[PDB]
RNA sequence: ACUCGUGAGAGACUGCCGGGGUCAACUCGGAGGAAGGUGGGGAUGACGUCAAGUCAUCAUGCCCCUUAUGUCCAGGGCUUCACACAUGCUACAAUGGCCGGUACAAAGGGCUGCGAUGCCGUGAGGUGGAGCGAAUCCUUUCAAAGCCGGUCUCAGUUCGGAUCGGGGUCUGCAACUCGACCCCGUGAAGUCGGAGUCGCUAGUAAUCGCAGAUCAGCAACGCUGCGGUGAAUACGUUCCCG
């Protein structure tokens, strides 16, 4: 798509990796017992002190060469008209045209 | 038989008929049947006074129905509509309030159609 | 709405600018861009320039408006007919 | 049909009373698959009319077929140019199907609270003749003699 | 939209996989990474004709293999042009990456360098007529070849009005399933735009 | 004790192939094998538009076909066992030993 | 003993005969428990009715697959198998009725751009 | 009768033009007319020559009618497209006086396809 | 052993018989057979047409911007509504609504995912985590229409569910604009729809449920598949369309 939109897809990957991984995830550990003690805590306010670039809820599967932001799929990370043309090259393995 | 202002219905069994008040549908009619222990598939016409008192009693004692729901109902949507929040003026124009589309549909709060 | 075990939101922008302003008893007008934070019965007097796409209307809060949005009172779409 | 006839479907003797025409019956009141059903209803108005009247069912379902069965209908022709209404002879298994159709409708729209009863009337009534069916046999004959003048093309 | 490509309609019957491995909770990464190969070795190697490339992996080592119509091009006499892809494809995270640098056996029977040379003949001065007519006498003269057809179709000859232009020449059945039909498209540069070039070329059938 | 051998592959000839090759190192080592079992095809199917924009009509489909066989032996004496980890197979087809 | 099998549309049926009375046993249910609709057990006895063996063969059958109509056909077609192994010079009285004959008939695949295997989406003119 | 234009881009006063030439052709429709719709459009293209194109579609009771023209400014599609229009439905009209003439006359003079056949006798007439 | 799963193979070739046939193609009927005459359904789309669509998947000639038409951020918008058109879903009910009991599928998905037993709620759900990279565990042991029993009695109704009031759950940084779902209440239009028009020839139409992709959640009644129950009709090419 736009070269500075895909990079800015990374780079909220590597922020998700940084932060999401403990810092936003203990915080949601906290709120889920209504015995934790979270409202005195303030573990809602610290949780909304960190960037909005933690949440993986701003993600976007994106096509990984071709930026095609729809059209995704998960097995192969890549937009339908990228399968499409790779799949009839014989590029994925285990992949042809259906029958039934 | 006049219950809390309301005339029942001539033959309908119990339940279905205490629907008919204004704020009993099928849910509370069923339970509060149970509680009070009148029969739920009696007719209409077969009660007697005594049932009638306890029905009243009853309803007038936890559960709010008839003239004080319908004015505690405007009250709110009046209280919402003078706080000028968005519900508000969707009330004041009469356009629907939970977010559906006004594009093609909506002819229940819009009324019926007009040409122009 | 929101779940009660969460509590109520309020960003922590205005959160903290309502306690300052609380703290010696005088309510200034109060430039904020958060429409997700709810109202909190220590808002009651403050008056808030919520924004609004363009702009920033002034809101002045009462009891009745507790519990809701700050957005609900800052009307983004304008018509007025065809 | 434009390469010739099709075959037809040879369906099966019905087994609590031994006759084509009640399986015919039957599948024309069939709504939306639901076979069961029309067996139910089709087997309770043959029982319903036998109480009443006391005798077998499927005789008095024939006497209704033969009342209500037509001869001669009306089929819009375009011969040189111009279309007319010309009465045209019905093959039996056209009659038995029309028969059969007009039955199920009319019964459809009677108002005896229940298509069992509603069955039951429309048949015992095309047995003596009163039907709407036969009515609507009526009329189409009348139809057919009104327009004998276009018979001969 | 009317031909399908002919080597996906034979994938599981004449035609074979060019990338080889089995992966489950690792199919999207490989397949990344298989794609930065591919568009890595076709950008850095466009002199000799690189008619394939296949990628196998199988844990840690990952084994490439490529076919080219001028194998000594892209090989280093002491190694230096295997030095750099040997450097720069352990920089691609494939862990150990191991290369066959290997030859076709008939440059001329192949569709995808066939295509690779019609195409840099337009791109400089040659009439597209010349091309074409070269490359299907050339190919035919070999033994095996049944049928060639060619085709591009673009600005050609640098007109204002794109056109497209075929010349057939024996058999080629592309409806035909068992026939094995080779495909090759490659696309020209040129001044006024870019042409591209397709070639069927069918040998027989296998069974 | 024996220890099951799963193969998981996209072609039924390679599977194959690398199950008798199995069966054959195991039967020189002087194994018992319980032979090579089949199981379900596992068939994983996606739609895809064909045009880059519109035409939502013309679809294609592709498949994804994963063959698997069960491969079980008996009396696991160490040069069997030693024998298993020396085998070369096709990469292709993966081996889960358990 | 003998075991045959009948398909009828994503339906099997495993019989096993033995020449008891006319006792069904269906999975361990009967036929009044099993398949409460007489068009089906009309289906289900024809075989037995234009062989006149009915009443002399107790029967056991597997049902899974298919829904009660499927079951019925493949339980029909199975005891005409049963029958041509058990008598063999039965053979004509069963296939002209054709109950020899597996009926291949199954849901058709949905088509993409219809909503059905051929209803296809309505289409305005104007 | 009622006209919807859908133009796009710019193409000032282009609608109200086009509406009202085509609102005048409902009279010589000979059937009475469920919708209309008019779409005009222009090309990006400087070097087109007629950049502007108008199409039209009206729904003569069910029978569809459309045109399309090109033009080099609105004013100038609209009216080529009312003539187009006009053309068509002169050609469509299918009432009697628009068929008096292809119905098949004489009894023996001339042939058609709707001709009536000739009677012929079993034996020939010797 | 019988199913089943998946490897190999056999099997339909007008092969045979009788009759039409130029003794030619071809055609009609019969036998055998699971299947009979390209068995059923797919994939496969000739030269070209329509300067058809796509410079917004991608690539690209030329032109243009380059302290901006690049680039970062918050908020808003893409959801606006007097209307018009199009595709659908739900109904207008008794071949039905509600309640209780009860029987039969296929296909597919699952690792920081599926998630069971148990316990707590009325219910979304909460706590908890058995077992599962899965013909094993979970999706309940899988369905709904179906069958049996009871009730409703032809009414804008025990039909219909829109709209609206109040109260919650979950995801998410965050459900105001602008999510889904649950509970109580509310109970609109709608009585089978003019001119005109659409799909469908058999496991088809009609109807019933299930699953998947996208996806934190969902606007999904959409799309792609799967199975259950399963019709009517075709005289025939004058007319309409290609």
């Amino acid at each position: 798509a736009k070269k500075s939109k895909i990079v800015k897809n990374e780079q909220r990957r590597e922020l998700v990796q940084r932060y999401a991984e403990r810092r936003a995830e203990l915080k949601r550990t906290i709120r889920d017992p209504a015995s934790s003690p979270e409202r005195r805590a303030a573990a809602v306010s610290a949780l909304q002190r960190l960037p909005r670039d933690s949440s993986p809820v701003r993600l976007r599967n994106r096509d990984v060469v071709d930026g095609r932001p729809r059209g995704h799929l998960r097995k192969f990370g890549l937009s339908r008209v990228r399968v499409r043309e790779m799949a009839h090259r014989g590029e994925l393995p285990g992949v042809r045209k259906a029958s039934w | 038989a006049r219950l809390v202002g309301v005339d029942l219905p001539r033959d309908k069994r119990m339940e279905i008929a205490l629907t008919y008040i204004y704020g009993i549908g099928r849910t509370r009619s069923n339970e509060i049947l149970a509680a009070t222990g009148i029969d739920k598939n009696m007719r209409t016409k077969d009660l007697t006074d005594d049932q009638v008192t306890v029905l009243r009693d009853y309803i007038e004692g936890n559960l709010k129905v008839e003239g004080d729901l319908r004015r505690e109902v405007q009250a709110d949507i009046r209280r919402k509509i003078e706080i000028g929040c968005y519900q508000g003026l969707r009330h004041r124009r009469g356009l629907p309030v939970r977010g559906q589309r006004t594009k093609t549909n909506a002819r229940t709060r819009k009324g019926p159609k007009r040409t122009i | 709405p929101r779940s009660l075990k969460k509590g109520p939101f309020v960003d922590d922008h205005l959160l903290k600018k309502v306690d300052v302003q609380n703290e010696k008893n005088t309510k200034q007008v109060i430039k904020t861009w958060s429409r997700r934070s709810t109202i909190i019965p220590d808002f009651i007097g403050h008056t808030f320039a919520v924004h609004d796409g363009r702009k920033h209307v002034p809101v002045f809060v009462t009891e009745a408006m507790v519990g809701h949005k700050l957005g609900e009172f800052a009307p983004t779409r304008t018509f007025k007919g065809h | 049909p434009r390469k010739g006839p099709a075959p037809k479907r040879p369906l099966v003797n019905d087994p609590v009373y031994g006759s084509q025409l009640v399986t015919q019956l039957v599948n024309k009141v069939l709504l939306e698959g639901k076979k069961s059903l029309a067996e139910r209803i089709v087997y309770g108005a043959l029982e319903q009319a036998r109480e009443k009247t006391g005798t077998d069912p499927v005789v008095t379902l024939k006497r209704a077929l033969d009342n209500v069965k037509p001869a001669l209908e009306v089929r819009s022709r375009r011969v040189g140019g111009a279309t007319y209404q010309v009465p045209v002879e019905v093959r039996p298994d056209r009659s038995t199907t029309l028969a059969l159709r007009w039955l199920v409708n009319f019964s459809r729209q009677r108002r005896e609270k229940t298509m069992v009863e509603r069955l039951a009337n429309e048949i015992l009534d095309a047995s003596n003749g009163l039907g709407a069916s036969v009515k609507r046999r009526e009329d189409t004959h009348k139809m057919a003699e009104a327009n004998r003048a276009f018979a001969h093309y | 939209g009317q031909k399908i490509n002919p080597h996906g309609f034979r994938l599981g019957i004449t035609t074979e996989w060019k990338s080889r491995w089995y992966a489950d909770k690792q199919y999207k990464d490989y397949v990344k990474e298989d794609v930065a190969i591919r568009k890595l070795l076709a950008t850095g190697l466009e002199r000799a004709g690189i008619a394939d490339v296949e990628i196998e992996r199988t844990r840690d080592r990952v084994r490439v293999d490529i076919h080219t119509a001028r194998p000594g091009i892209v090989i280093g006499r002491r190694g230096t042009e295997a030095d750099r892809i040997r450097a720069d494809l352990e920089k691609l995270t494939g862990k150990q990456v191991q290369l066959n640098i290997l030859e076709v056996k008939n440059p001329e029977s192949q569709a995808q360098l066939v295509a690779q040379g019609v195409a840099e003949q337009l791109s400089n001065r040659v009439a597209f007529r010349r091309a074409m007519r070269k490359a299907i006498q050339s190919a035919m003269r070999q033994p095996n070849v049944k049928g060639i057809r060619v085709q591009c179709s673009g600005r050609l000859g640098g007109a204002e009005m794109s056109r497209s232009e075929f010349y057939r020449e024996g058999r080629v059945p592309l409806h035909t399933l068992r026939a094995d039909i080779d495909y090759g498209l490659y696309e020209a540069k040129t001044t006024f735009g870019r042409i591209g070039v397709k070639v069927w070329i069918y040998k027989g059938d296998i069974v | 004790q024996k220890i099951r051998i799963r193969l998981k592959a996209y072609d039924h000839e390679a599977i194959d192939a690398s199950a008798r090759k199995i069966v054959e190192t195991v039967t020189r080592t002087g194994a018992s094998v319980v032979g090579p079992v089949p199981l379900p095809t596992e068939k994983n199917v996606y739609c895809v538009i064909r045009s880059p924009h519109k035409y939502k009509d013309s679809r294609e489909h592709f498949e994804m076909r994963t063959h698997k066989r069960l491969i079980d032996i008996l009396d696991p004496t160490p040069k069997t066992v030693d024998a298993l980890m020396r085998i070369d197979l096709p990469a292709s087809v993966d081996v889960n030993i358990q | 003993p003998i075991q045959t099998v009948g398909r009828r549309k994503e339906a099997v049926v495993r019989v096993r005969l033995v020449p008891g009375t006319g006792q069904f046993n269906l999975d361990g249910r009967t036929l009044e428990n099993y398949f409460p609709n007489k068009v089906h057990q009309q289906l289900i006895k024809a075989p037995l009715v234009t062989v006149d063996r009915v009443d002399q063969f107790d029967i056991y059958a597997h049902l899974d697959g298919g829904g009660p109509s499927g079951q019925a056909g493949a339980l029909r077609l199975a005891i005409a198998r049963a029958l041509i192994l058990v008598q063999p010079e039965d053979r004509p009285a069963l296939k002209k009725a054709g109950f020899l004959t597996r009926d291949p008939r199954a849901i058709e695949r949905k088509k993409y751009g219809l909503k059905k295997a051929r209803k296809a989406p309505q289409y305005s003119k104007r | 009768m009622d006209v919807d234009v859908s133009t796009d881009g710019e193409l000032p006063g282009a609608a109200e033009y086009a509406r009202e030439k085509i609102g005048r052709l409902s009279r010589r429709a000979h059937r009475p007319v469920l919708h209309a719709r008019v779409r005009l459009t222009r090309h990006g293209d400087p070097a087109v020559e007629r950049p502007v194109i108008a199409q039209a579609n009206l729904d003569v009771n069910g029978r569809q009618v459309r045109a399309q023209v090109e033009g080099v400014n609105a004013r100038e599609a609209v009216d080529r497209l009312e003539a187009r229009l006009r053309s068509r439905l002169e050609r469509i009209a299918e009432h009697w006086e628009a068929r008096r003439g292809g119905v098949p006359a004489e009894a023996g003079r001339e042939w058609r396809h709707e001709s009536e056949p000739a009677r012929r006798p079993g034996y020939f007439p010797r």
